RNA sequence: GCAUUC
RNA sequence: CGUAAAGCGCACGCAGGCGGUUUGUUAAGUCAGAUGUGAAAUCCCCGGGCUCAACCUGGGAACUGCAUCUGAUACUGGCAAGCUUGAGUCUCGUAGAGGGGGGUAGAAUUCCAGGUGUAGCGGUGAAAUGCGUAGAGAUCUGGAGGAAUACCGGUGGCGAAGGCGGCCCCCUGGACGAAGACUGACGCUCAGGUGCGAAAGCGUGGGGAGCAAACAGGAUUAGAUACCCUGGUAGUCCACGCCGUAAACGAUGUCGACUUGGAGGUUGUGCCCUUGAGGCGUGGCUUCCGGAGCUAACGCGUUAAGUCGACCGCCUGGGGAGUA
């Protein structure tokens, strides 16, 4: 519902003339988001997601900068949705039969890792293979068990995740985005508008979704 | 271009009164104090080039207002052009 | 100067259209008006309105339809420096009939399927798609 | 510093 | 028709083309119907006849035209009365290398005269021609004359374009803003025409410091009618006339309307005002980057090369040739 937070833009430099219907005003400078507009998307978009989640469908979230990564993760252990924490590798839906084998190479470590059968006297399997291992699941550490693609994207920056935007649109992937003022629209088909970098506005945003979702899948 | 007084002087000789100045008879009155002042100018500054660019806009201006008076009314347009001893 | 009001009426619906405005204002004239009847009538515009005695100034409501201008395309056909007439037989038909073309008869200004069915030639305004 | 041609 | 061929160098403008808005009238254009005519054949449509076809033939349609008659009045035009939003005049201000004329100032170069002073100076990649013991160069003093205006100076300003930089005066053009008043379509474009139009060049008469085609010498080089060096005339400057050409370029004609934005420069103006080398609005001009759209692409992008209207100019493979 409706609090404090979030409201809160960019400055009136960077704002985007496609976003004009949902900026209330310019206060000190800096757009300020209109909240009487967004609950009524927002809500849409919990009530979507939840049709989508009853019917078992696999979300989907995409955040990459630092204020955000580990909230990402913080929701994809509230629920048992998927997740990117880090740079979204250029094609990760175009193309996932292309990154297929590296997940499968991902597991492979991992196994290697349990069983204790990397504990070779050799510095090359002790050191360098295993450092490979944070360095896939860093990156496909939320996408390993998607086996497929996702039912639906959600995304904490419309601007700052363009590529992932682009990929979903190409599939036809249903875009959910927290998209800020300085943002693109008609990218995404349900528009958030709010703050994408605050640490109190995405904490919501991610907890909402994480919440309804569990509700939806039952 | 023209003195305040002068230009006052025009207004109140050939309009209705001295706040009628947008009758054609004041424009075209105008327009003609400022051709005939300016001919002595042009005497001694023969290649003022520039500035007689200026003047050939008031002689058209001049011409395209005397005609639409013609056209207007040709009683009134007689009756200017003998006043100010043009149209030779 | 402007010196074909009619094609600035058309490019301000056009360019409106284009622009995802949802109204368009202008000069108000009868010519006009005649001309922004016969568009509301075939649902190509939502409504006008004219404000303003002294200096009237007519308003177009556009519509859209599944968030795509309405007006696909529009087009002034008789201009100042070469007005078009037709006869009852000669009108044209827009997309095989599913636009519509303006025509001035002597009756008034209406469709061309209006004055096809009232037998009166005229004027071609212009294409409406 | 100058320094052509196939 | 930015770069592929193609926007006159830029303007003013007659003929011509086009023209805001309201009422009435006219019914020329336009539209409807009828009448006369539009020969026959031919073409076309439905039939008939040569064994079929070609061919022949009946009727219709067609001959998109012209003329008259009767009507229609929306649009265009004519006529009459209007209206203010286009355009224009007036009042108060602002900025500017806008133009013409006259005067004047300082720095510097060259030259002339004199003093001090002594063997180099000047120049190049190197060198030489050249200047100098007849006293150069350097340095100081005074005088003469010409040309251009350091710093300010800035993708700053002004002008139709070309173009216009010290300062002061005289004459003078345009632009822009503020409200208010006035005229009431007087407008836009423009073949021909006319005016202006860098530099070089030409004519006459002046002037001539610097610079410098031509020319001369010294170098360079296989040669060097060049690049480099030392000299140097026309010219560059002024007066008046002529020439009318430039990659005269934004390689982008003029006018008007419409269409998301961002950051600057410049010049007016409104308002909040004590919490000023402040806060929010509204005009003119102008630079840069970019959205839609557009484009062959490059790119353009509210100052369009986007979406439209009016008018003019121009292009139709290369070369020959913008030549005879
Ligand atoms: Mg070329
Ligand atoms: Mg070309
Ligand atoms: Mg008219
Ligand atoms: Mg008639
Ligand atoms: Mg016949
Ligand atoms: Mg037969
Ligand atoms: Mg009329
Ligand atoms: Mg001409
Ligand atoms: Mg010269
Ligand atoms: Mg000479
Ligand atoms: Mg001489
Ligand atoms: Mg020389
Ligand atoms: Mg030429
Ligand atoms: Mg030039
Ligand atoms: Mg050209
Ligand atoms: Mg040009
Ligand atoms: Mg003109
Ligand atoms: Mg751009
Ligand atoms: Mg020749």
């Amino acid at each position: 519902m409706l609090k404090a937070g979030v409201h809160f833009g960019h400055q009136t430099r960077y704002w985007n003339p496609k976003m004009k219907p949902f900026i209330f005003g310019a206060r000190n400078k800096v757009h300020i988001i209109n909240l009487e507009k967004t609950v009524p998307m927002f809500n849409e978009a919990l009530a979507e997601l939840n049709k989508i989640a009853s019917r078992k469908g696999k979300i989907l979230f995409v955040g990459t900068k630092r204020a955000a990564s580990e909230a990402v993760k913080d929701a994809a252990l509230s629920c048992d949705q998927f997740f990117v924490n880090h740079r979204w590798l250029g094609g990760m839906l175009t193309n996932w039969k292309t990154v297929r084998q590296s997940i499968k190479r991902l597991k492979d470590l991992e196994t290697q890792s349990q069983d204790g059968t990397f504990d070779k006297l050799t510095k090359k399997e002790a050191l360098m293979r295993t450092r490979e291992l944070e360095k896939l699941e860093n990156s496909l550490g939320g996408i390993k068990d998607m086996g497929g693609l996702p039912d639906a994207l959600f995304v904490i920056d419309a601007d700052h995740e363009h590529i992932a935007i682009k990929e979903a649109n190409n599939l036809g992937i249903p875009v959910f985005a927290i998209v800020d003022t300085n943002s693109d629209p008609d990218g995404v088909d349900f528009v958030i508008p709010g703050n994408d970098d605050a640490i109190r506005a995405v904490t919501l945003y991610l907890g909402a979704v994480a919440a309804t979702v569990r509700e939806g899948r039952s | 271009s023209l003195s305040t007084e002068a230009t006052a002087k025009i207004v109140s000789e050939f309009g209705r009164d001295a706040n009628d100045t947008g009758s054609t008879e004041v424009q075209v009155a105008l327009l003609t104090a400022q051709i005939n002042h300016l001919q002595g100018h042009f005497a001694e500054h023969k290649k003022d080039h520039h500035s007689r660019r200026g003047l050939l806009r008031m002689v058209s201006q001049r011409r395209k207002l005397l005609d639409y008076l013609k056209r207007k009314d040709v009683a009134r347009y007689t009756q200017l052009i003998e006043r100010l001893g043009l149209r030779r | 100067s402007m010196q074909d009001p009619i094609a600035d009426m058309l490019t301000r619906i056009r360019n409106g259209q284009a622009a995802n405005k949802a109204a368009v204002t202008m000069p108000s004239s009868k010519l006009k008006v005649a001309i922004a009847n016969v568009l509301k009538e075939e649902g190509f515009i939502e409504d006008f309105k004219v404000e303003g005695d002294t200096k009237p100034e007519l308003e177009l409501t556009l519509k859209y339809f599944q968030g795509k201008a309405v007006v696909e395309s529009i087009q002034r056909v008789s201009r100042p420096g070469l007005r078009i007439y037709k006869r009852k037989d000669e009108l044209p038909k827009v997309m095989a009939g599913l636009g519509i073309a303006v025509v001035s008869t002597s009756k008034g200004v209406m469709t061309d399927r209006a004055a096809r069915q009232a037998g009166l030639g005229g004027e071609i305004i212009c294409y409406v798609a």
